[PDB]
C-alpha cells in the first residue's frame, strides 16, 4: 500500500576487525563444491 | 503495542535425541566451523541411508531442496552444535540471545551482570530484553556483553 | 428434418467442443510440456553452480504460460479455448452486409447466442438456423430465410481458441497447427537460455588459466564484453522466429476495417 | 425486472470489484514478488564483497514499484486499480455523438456516477440503464430512451486499472495480461544488471594476472572500458522488451483525437 | 448549500495542499535522499584513495538540488510546491475563450487569487465559484454564472508543484509519478560517477604490472585514452535516460501558441 | 487435399509430390538437428582450451565462438540451398490472386 522507500542505513561501526583462522579438528566434514565444466585429454585420438 | 514474544532456537545437545529426530526423518541443520552450514535428512523410503544438502531455505512451490548421498560421521554430530530446520531461521538473528548474560546500565549510574530471560520485538523490530532482578525491559543500545 | 442442439448447427456454425470441457483443456494437450522444453536442450541441463539444485518443472511452466501470450499478442489471437461475451455496436453499411461483424478475437469455434437489444433489453432473437460463420476469419453473418450508427446495439457470445490437433501433420482451420505448438516452444527457449548463459563458468568470465606446479588449467568461453555466453544461440532462435512468424501471419492475413 | 447495484447494470457497465477491495489489491497479487526476479536470476546471487550481507526484499520491491511506473508510461495505461475523480469538458460535436467521451486512464473496470453539473450544482443526473461502457478502448457513450464548447460541464467518476488473472493463459479486457507481468520484471532485471555487473570482481578491473611462488592464476573478464560486465545482459533485455512492447502496443493501438 | 474557504471550492478547484506546509515540504518527503543514490550504487563506496575520507552526504544533496533543477528544465515544469505571483496580458482571442490562461509553470495545484487591474490597481473581481482550473495541463478558464491587446492586464496568484504520492504504484495528474522520483535519481549517479570513475587507480591509468623477486601483481581497468572508466555506466544511464525521459513527456505533451 | 507419394523416379504428376518437399522437409529437420548437436561437441560453451601435464600437452581450438555457434556454418548452407529451393519451387505453384 504505502510507496517503498529505502530508508536510512542500520550497520554499525567496527574497529579491529580480527582475521578468521580455521580451526584444526579431527572431526569429518564436507567440502563444498564448485559444478561447472571438466577438461580432459581425447585419449582415442592420443592412441592414433 | 508490541508482537509477542521470539523463540530462540534450542541447540540439541544430546546424540540420542538427534537420532531419535533423523530415524523419523525430521530434518536437522548443521554448522561445520570450516565448510558450511548444512542440512541433513535420513533418506526416505525403504532405500535408507544419510543425505545432505545446501539449499538452506524453507521448501517453497519455487525452492526444491535436492539431495545427494554423503557418510555423515557420528562425531561431526557431537562436536558441531545441531538445529531442527523448523526453529533455526532468519526470523531471529537476535544479537543477544537468551540466556547471555550482559552488562547493563542501571539508574544509580552502576554497570550490573544479568542474564536475558525474555524476548520480544515492538513493530519497529527493536528487541526488547528482560533481565534477572529487573522487572521493566531493557534495550538493546543501552546493553554491553562481556566476553571473556 | 435435422437433429442437433437449437444453438448448434451443422451447417453454418457446427459444434467443435463442449463447453464444460473448455476448463479441462490445458498445456499438456496441446504438448505445452516441459518435457519438451528439456528435448529441445537434448544433453543440456540447467542447474545452480554452487549447489546441485536443478531449476523446477513450475518454472518452466511459469515462462510457458507467458510465452503463449506473448504469441498470443505477436498474432492478435486467442489460441485456448474460452467463452466470450461480446457487445458489438450497430453501423449501418455493416448491418446491411448481412449483418456482418469482425469479432475481437479469432478463430471462433462455435457461437452460442446472437441477440438484439434495446435500453439494456434483449428485444429480438434471431432463428438458429438463419446465421452462419466462417470460423478462421471470425466473420459471422445473418442470413435469413423463410441516425447511421449506435453503441451496442447486439450482444455476441462464443468460443475462441484452438483445438489440439486429432492427426499427424494435419489440421482444421478451427485446429492448432503444428507451427503454433512449435513458435511457443521457441519463445521458452529464449528465456531459458537467457538464465542459462550466466551459468557455464563464474559471472562475467571470459578468459582463465590456471598454473599449479606446473599443472595448468585453461578455459576461454563465449561470454565476451559484448556478447553473452547464449547469444549465439539466441541469434539463431530470432532467425527461426523471423521465418516461421512470417509464415505463419500469411495463413491469418492483415487486417482490415472500413471508415 | 433485474435486481443489481443502482450505479452498476449487468448489460452496459457489470459491476468487476468492490471499492473497498481496492485498497486490499496489491503488487504480491499480480506475482510481482521478489521471488519472481531472483527465479529469473536462478543460479546468481548479488552480496557486497565487504560483507557476507545480501540486499533486501526491500530495494526489490523499490525497483518492481518503480518499474511497474516505467512501464505504466511506455504505454498511456494506469495498471494498478485505483479510483478516479473527473471533471471533462463539453464539446458540440461529441456531445451529438451519444455523449462520446475518452477518459484520461486507462482501462475502465466499472463507472460509478456520471453527472452533469454547472457550479456544482447537478443539473442533470442520468439513468443507471442509459449510458454504457468500453473497458478496454475506455470509451463512455449514453443511449437515452423514454458557443460550441464550455469547460469541465460534466463531472465522471470511475475506476481505473487491471484486475490479476484469474484462469491460465486467459484473459478479459478488463484483465491483467501476463505479459505486462513479464514486462515489468524485465524492467527490474535491467536495474538489478546494472548493480550486480559492478560487483562481480572488484570495481573498474578487466584483467589480471597474479603469480605467487609458483602458483599462478589469469582471468580475463566480461568488463571492458567501452562496455560493462553486465551489458551483453542489459542488451537481450532491451531486445526481448522491444518485441514484447511494440506487439503489445498492438492489443491497445493508437491514439487518436479530433480537432 | 455547500461548506469551503472561498478561494477554494471542491468543483473546479479543489484545496490540495496549506500554504503553510509548503515550507516543510522537502527533498526526504519524495525519497531523494543520499541514501536512496547509495542503495543504487550497493556494494560500491566513493572514498579518498589517499586518505579513509568518504564524500559527505552534504555533497549528494549539494548534487540533488542540481539535478531535479536539471529535470525541471529538460522538462518545462515546476515540480516542488511553490507559490507563483503572475502577471498576465489581455489578448482578445483568448479573452472571449472563457478567458483561456496558460500558465507559466505546471501543473497548477490550486488557485489562491484572480484578478482584472487597471493603472496598476485591481477593479474586480471574480466570484470563486465561476472560474475552473485544469490542473495537469495548467489551463485556467472563466465559467460565469448567475485595440485587441493590453499588457499585465490581469493578476494570477496560484501553486505549482508537485505532492509526494501517497499511495504505491498510483499518482494523481497533481500527484508525483514514480518516473520523476527515479530521474533526479538518475541524473545524480551521472555526477557521482565522474568523480567516482578518477578513483579507482591512481590517476590516468590503464595497465599495470609490477614484479618484485618473482611475485608479480598484474592489473588491467576500464580507464582508457579515449573512454573514462565509469563511461560504460554513463552510457547506460543515458540509455535509461533516454527511453525514460521520451516517455515521460508523452504524460505531458507539446506545447502550442497561437499567433 | 494432399499429394500422392512419388511413383515412377525422377517423374511426378501435377497431383504427386515432388521430390523436392522431400528434400526440403528434410533440410528444415536437420536445421533443428544441428542446433541441438553443435552444443554438445564438445562441454557447453567453451570455444578454447589448454590442458598440460607431466610433459604431454594438448591444445584445442572449436568453431564456437562469442558471436557464432558451432553449428552456424552448416545453418548457413542450409539455409541457402533452401533458399534456392525454395524460390525455385514457388515457381512451380506461382504467385496468388484474388479479385476485389
Amino acid at each position: 500500500e504505502k510507496p517503498y522507500m529505502i530508508g536510512a542505513n542500520s550497520n554499525p561501526n567496527v574497529i579491529n576487525k580480527s582475521t578468521t583462522y580455521t580451526t584444526t579438528t579431527q572431526a569429518d566434514e564436507q567440502d563444498k563444491p564448485k559444478y561447472t565444466t571438466r577438461l580432459e585429454f581425447d585419449t582415442i585420438d592420443m592412441i592414433r | 503495542i508490541s508482537l509477542n514474544p521470539i523463540q530462540d532456537a534450542k541447540p540439541i545437545d544430546d546424540i540420542v535425541d538427534i537420532m531419535t529426530y533423523l530415524k523419523n526423518g525430521k530434518v536437522l541443520r548443521v554448522k561445520q566451523d570450516n565448510q558450511g552450514d548444512i542440512l541433513v535428512r535420513m533418506s526416505p523410503g525403504k532405500h535408507k541411508f544419510t543425505e545432505v544438502s545446501r539449499d538452506l531455505d524453507k521448501e517453497s512451490f519455487y525452492y526444491k531442496r535436492h539431495w545427494v548421498l554423503y557418510n555423515v560421521s557420528v562425531n561431526s554430530l557431537i562436536t558441531f552444535d545441531v538445529y531442527l530446520d523448523e526453529e533455526y531461521s532468519e526470523t531471529t538473528k537476535v544479537k543477544y540471545p537468551k540466556d547471555t548474560i550482559v552488562e547493563y546500565t542501571r539508574e544509580d549510574q552502576e554497570k550490573d551482570v544479568a542474564m536475558i530471560k525474555e524476548i520480544l520485538t515492538d513493530n519497529n523490530g527493536n528487541y526488547f530484553y528482560a533481565l534477572i532482578g529487573e522487572t521493566m525491559l531493557f534495550d538493546e543500545n543501552k546493553l554491553n556483553k562481556v566476553k571473556d | 428434418s435435422l437433429n442437433y442442439e437449437y444453438p448448434y448447427h451443422p451447417s453454418g456454425n457446427p459444434k467443435h467442443i463442449d463447453v464444460s470441457e473448455i476448463d479441462n483443456l490445458t498445456l499438456a494437450d496441446y504438448g505445452w510440456s516441459p518435457d519438451a522444453v528439456k528435448a529441445y536442450m537434448f544433453g543440456i541441463v540447467v542447474q545452480n553452480p554452487d549447489t546441485g539444485q536443478p531449476m523446477g518443472d513450475e518454472f518452466y511452466n511459469h515462462i510457458l504460460e507467458r510465452a503463449v501470450g506473448k504469441a498470443e499478442r505477436a498474432l492478435d489471437i486467442s489460441i485456448l479455448p474460452d467463452t466470450q461475451h461480446e457487445m458489438r455496436d450497430y453501423h449501418e453499411t455493416e448491418f446491411n452486409s448481412y449483418m456482418f461483424v469482425h469479432a475481437y478475437r479469432k478463430p471462433i469455434l462455435q457461437v452460442e447466442n446472437l441477440q438484439l437489444q434495446f435500453n439494456g433489453r434483449p428485444i429480438y432473437k434471431y432463428p438458429a438456423n438463419w446465421w452462419k460463420v466462417e470460423h478462421l476469419a471470425g466473420h459471422v453473418q445473418l442470413f435469413p430465410t423463410a441516425a447511421t450508427f449506435a453503441p451496442q446495439m447486439i450482444r455476441l457470445e462464443y468460443v475462441s481458441g484452438m483445438l489440439p490437433r486429432k492427426k499427424a501433420g494435419r489440421n482444421k482451420p478451427w485446429e492448432m497447427p503444428p507451427e503454433l505448438e512449435q513458435l511457443v516452444i521457441k519463445y521458452a527457449l529464449k528465456e531459458i537460455y537467457q538464465v542459462w548463459g550466466n551459468l557455464i563458468i563464474g559471472a562475467g568470465i571470459a578468459n582463465k588459466t590456471l598454473e599449479v606446479d606446473g599443472i595448468t588449467e585453461t578455459i576461454g568461453t563465449t561470454q565476451s564484453a559484448m556478447y553473452g555466453g547464449a547469444s549465439a544461440q539466441i541469434l539463431q532462435i530470432n532467425e527461426d522466429i523471423k521465418e516461421l512468424l512470417d509464415g505463419l501471419r500469411a495463413y491469418f492475413g492483415y487486417n482490415m476495417i472500413g471508415l
